[PDB]
């Protein structure tokens, strides 16, 4: 029970989006973007009324009407383009099966026999058919597909005899979990995600783009940077020696790892975590005062093998999807 | 320096710890004594002391100038056993350094991690009016003034003084190190022409001292560098915890020309590629490696190829830094035995080390080639702990041409930077600092060694040969754009005193 | 027996740094860059909610990211594939000892060798050291999750082609996958004349091509150091860049990950004098269990007189004598203390 040295590695590795346009001719162009000052008004609560009471009297009638500059990195679907591609790769491993550091021995035959056993009564159907269902429905453009016309998932899969995978029309066909599985190949690229986390030395790798048709001079939307001026400074890069906004290398992992929704209130999905944190609402579901954060569930890894050795889906199922989807992320379980 | 006019910066009590331990200019005190030694009985075991000096006073106080020293055999590696309070013998030309050069006071304790507490009373200094030393040199007489607490302090009856006295009479000439074993650095070189010296090379805390104090103004020269963990290699590491700050460049390589133009026996080595070679290599100085590892390199390389031809005779090398990076790596070792029955990992020491590409070009006396079945097994794959390797699509470049003028042409690497020293008056660190900006692609290197014993012999030597001790040479590294081949052509001379690689 | 004051020998292997190279499908090379990166993670530890197995880490407290800052590296978008060049020289200083006290372990240890490659060839080492060069495990996780990777070498001295092996996941497996393609046997048997010989010499230089996914990632080494900056890399000065160079001491540990005969003998380990692992510590072959080195070169007296007679076991004493030329060939200082 934590054994002072414990440690896993990533089981997905997912990486850089990047950004093209197409033009009527079909030819493709890095999109790119470029900063701007703009005025903005005095719209704080700050500088107007005080902590906690009365408004101030240095904030007069025309000390409000002044406005204030600011710069923002500004980016746009250029006039005259046809559309927005975007590009990226996944890579389902096999690295959950076996810890990557473990100090003590008796606890890591556990974990093993674990693993095993979880396999083998229960199938790795739920888990890759939630993570699969993230990638071909666009998850991973995060606010991009909000206010826009349609947008198309293309798949290349690694190892494989035959086509390319086509999700087509995907606000209008694919909006609920039947949808995917009436496709002619889903149950076709499930299996090779189940060998992939099956075998010893198994692997798969998906390489994914997207056509997003925008509307005219539309907005888009890529990741920030951690500032500690300039607001809104994007993430960049240099393709054909220019300069591209990406969106995200970890921000792409964080949204195919949105499965969990096996918490108490059980509402809405998140990203899986130790603690269960919540980024809408401020507070945490999973807290260590429920008895339903990850390691009050690591320290009960004995009762789960002799209940998975003869099982009802009411809690102790999803506790331990829950162990395994945190297996497949982990890092280091170590205090000290 | 700090008198009693300005002797209270009212922060709080930090000025008494700093001026006890020696890295910096010292307090002077006249009769002003008791606001000093009623803390320095309480420090180990304020006005509370007075019926308790003469508990722990027997010998525990007096026997810690036994084991303080002038140099410190524990640096970098902390298990050495010895003590060593001998300066030097004799003098250099000015513009070379050691630690002749800056007063011998900022002497200090390093044994032991429980006796930390013990080192008081005996190693600290007083400067009343010049002349700086420590304490136990200039309490060897009868009558001594500042004696009024002897006379007031009662507590401190007359029965340990002349025990005192009797047993700081000779102690600036013992020297014992012993080989047999621990873990210190030995080295051989040849002095004379046949018999050569198994010498080691220590570190000087006063130097170190020198060195440490004067870089607080300027950062752009500093290279933290923390060390084993400051808990036994003594309170000179305990003084500056953490900082350990030494001597680099301040700036990055840059983009030379190597010639503009366009004896003899010059044989020529291009593309010379050493990774993980050492970058500390001074006590004091972190950038490019000793001119001695170069040497030995150059004297390893012919003392292998003269088994036919044994007149080979190199006498002479050019060195042509052509590439020079250096960073920061560190260094895991390999979980030895700590002496009961655990395996775990000695102590952590932090690295600088660097990569270096190089062409060199030798003087030798045979009049023609050797082989390239049996050149390129000829040459050590060693240069200052490095991996030094030539790429084996370029072995046709390697030759002995007959002048200087025509070996520049046949190097395909093209940015020079050979090799001098500068020789005008440095016999300070200030004066290296005040010489550094303007051109700043300047490095203070390894130069020689300045001895400190006779030398004599004792038995678990290096190959038999006889053991000196001495100390290194922080002297300064030019560059040259190239044409007079005396200017470069390093070589190695004897004095009797002193070890310096010299260009003829 | 008993080993003198002073005792160590030289290496036998000194390898190099892989420098990375990006290609471009118009067949251009340039080097392989960084970036550092600055990262909102969560609250993840166990020391944030525990103290010993008790809480002290309110659940609005517990929602709030934290930073770090990481280096990353990746492979740019629109190249082919990843060069990767490295050098190994493979000597002869595991027979002349570099420093000793005596001279009655001096001739002892000499003869020991020598009964050693009369009696038992060195087809064994070198055929353990030298696939270890063609099938990279000179690359850590680099070669996972990757499409294939190609091994070329140049040896030397040579006269003729440059030894070439293709497409490792798929047909070189195993031992016999190596044995029979073109020219393993002289890459084998140069290797036995520089070990045989006195003061002989045996070059390889070898070139990997590695074909990554899009915008994949480059996994290199990693500095030691005991404000925020986790995961340094450790970097070289290449032709007016700072690119990451995957270790000079690391590579020599990929090419001697030879040992396998140790009182479990699961998976090869590193070889030393104690069979120290490090994924899953435990230090086995422990040195209560009088199979460490220090007490195989106690028993290596009885050892001279074994390659005396005929029929050696083939277990419990071959198996010592290669342990004991391995560590040889890995270098000195046995003094004991």
């Amino acid at each position: 029970k934590l054994p002072t040295n414990l440690a896993y590695e990533r089981s997905i590795d997912p990486s850089d989006v990047c950004f093209f346009v197409v033009w009527p001719d079909d030819r493709k162009t890095p999109l790119t973007y470029n900063s701007r000052t703009l005025l903005g008004q005095m719209e704080a609560a700050s500088l107007a009324y005080d902590v906690s009471g009365q408004p101030i009297k240095s904030a007069t009638a025309e000390a409000l009407a002044q406005g204030n500059p600011h710069q923002v990195d500004f980016c746009h679907v250029p006039y005259g383009a046809s559309h927005i591609e975007c590009s990226f790769s996944v890579s389902f491993s096999s690295e959950l099966r076996q810890p990557y550091k473990c100090n003590s021995s008796k606890v890591k035959q556990t974990l093993v026999q674990l693993v095993e056993l979880y396999e083998t009564k229960i199938g790795w159907t739920e888990l890759a058919t939630r993570y699969l269902m993230n990638i071909c429905n666009g998850k991973w453009l995060w606010k991009n597909t909000r206010k826009a016309y349609c947008w198309n998932i293309v798949l290349t899969p690694w190892p494989w005899n035959g086509e390319k995978v086509g999700f087509e029309d995907i606000r209008t066909n694919y909006t609920s979990r039947q949808d995917f599985k009436n496709n002619k190949n889903w149950s076709a690229i499930v299996e090779m995600i189940k060998t992939a986390f099956s075998s010893t030395d198994g692997l798969a790798i998906f390489e994914v783009r997207a056509t997003l048709h925008l509307p005219t001079n539309a907005m888009v939307r890529p990741s920030q940077v951690f500032t500690e001026q300039n607001s809104r400074v994007f993430q960049s890069t240099t393709i054909d020696g220019e300069r591209s906004p990406i969106l995200g290398a970890f921000k792409t992992g964080a949204a195919i790892a949105t499965i969990d929704d096996w918490y108490p209130e059980a509402t809405e999905p998140l990203r899986v975590g130790r603690f269960g944190v919540h980024r809408e609402d401020v507070t945490c579901y999973r807290h260590p005062s429920t008895g339903k954060d990850f390691f009050s569930i690591l320290q009960q890894a004995e009762h789960y093998i002799e209940v998975l050795s003869a099982t009802p889906a009411q809690e102790t199922i999803n506790d331990m999807h829950f162990l395994m989807a945190n297996l497949i992320k982990g890092g280091m379980f170590q205090h000290k | 320096l700090k008198e009693l006019i300005a002797s209270n910066p009212d922060d709080l009590t930090t000025e008494l710890k700093r001026a006890f331990r020696p890295l910096t200019p010292h307090i002077a005190i006249d009769g002003n004594e008791l606001d000093a030694l009623t803390i320095l009985v309480n420090l180990t075991d304020a006005k509370c002391k007075q019926k308790l000096r003469d508990e722990k006073w027997w010998a525990s106080c007096i026997n810690c100038v036994n084991y303080r020293q002038s140099h410190n055999p524990k640096f970098p590696d902390i298990r050495s056993e010895g003590v060593i309070r001998t300066q030097a013998l004799g003098e250099l030309p000015s513009f070379l350094l050691s630690s002749s050069k800056i007063p011998p006071y900022h002497w200090s304790y390093s044994h032991d991690s429980k006796y930390v507490n013990k080192s008081a009373f005996l190693t600290n200094e007083f400067c009343w009016d010049g002349e700086i030393s420590c304490l136990g040199e200039l309490l060897k007489d009868a009558d001594h003034p500042l004696w009024n607490t002897l006379k007031k302090l009662g507590c401190s009856q007359k029965t340990c003084k002349a025990m005192a006295k009797q047993l700081a009479d000779i102690t600036l000439t013992t020297i014992n190190v012993t080989l047999a074993p621990n873990y210190l650095t030995q080295i051989s070189l040849p002095d004379s022409d046949t018999s050569y010296i198994s010498l080691s090379p220590v570190a000087s805390l006063s130097m170190q001292s020198h060195f440490h104090q004067r870089l607080q103004d300027e950062n752009r020269h500093s290279a933290i560098t923390r060390f084993s963990r400051t808990t036994n290699m003594g309170v000179t590491a305990m003084t500056c915890g953490g900082a350990f700050r030494m001597l680099k460049s301040g700036a990055k390589f840059s983009s030379p020309p190597h010639h503009r133009l366009n004896n003899g026996s010059f044989l020529v080595l291009p593309n010379i590629r050493v990774c993980g070679a050492t970058a500390l290599s001074s006590p004091v100085t972190v950038g490019i490696p000793s001119l001695t590892a170069f040497f030995g390199f150059v004297h390893a390389f012919e003392r292998n190829i003269n088994r036919t031809t044994s007149s080979f005779r190199v006498e002479s090398f050019a060195i042509c830094v052509h590439q020079l990076h250096v960073e920061k790596r560190g260094l895991t070792a390999e979980f030895v035995e700590k002496g009961d029955g655990t395996i775990s990992a000695p102590a952590t020491r932090d690295d600088w080390q660097c990569d270096v590409v190089f062409s060199l070009i030798l003087n030798t006396n045979f009049a023609q080639h050797i082989d390239q079945d049996t050149l390129v097994t000829s040459l050590p794959k060693r240069l200052a702990r490095g991996s030094a390797k030539i790429a084996i699509d370029d072995f046709k470049h390697i030759n002995s041409f007959s002048t200087l003028e025509t070996a520049i042409e046949s190097l395909p690497i093209e940015a020079g930077r050979w090799l001098s020293l500068y020789a005008q008056s440095n016999n300070n660190l200030s004066d290296l600092l005040a010489a550094m900006t303007e051109d700043h692609q300047l490095m203070a290197s390894c130069v020689g060694y300045h001895l400190l014993e006779e030398p004599k012999d004792k038995p678990n030597s290096l190959r038999g040969y006889k053991h000196a001790i001495a100390e290194c040479i922080i002297g300064l590294i030019n560059s040259i754009t190239f044409t007079d081949p005396n200017t470069i052509f390093w070589s190695l001379k004897n004095y009797q005193n002193y070890l310096v690689v010299q260009p003829r």
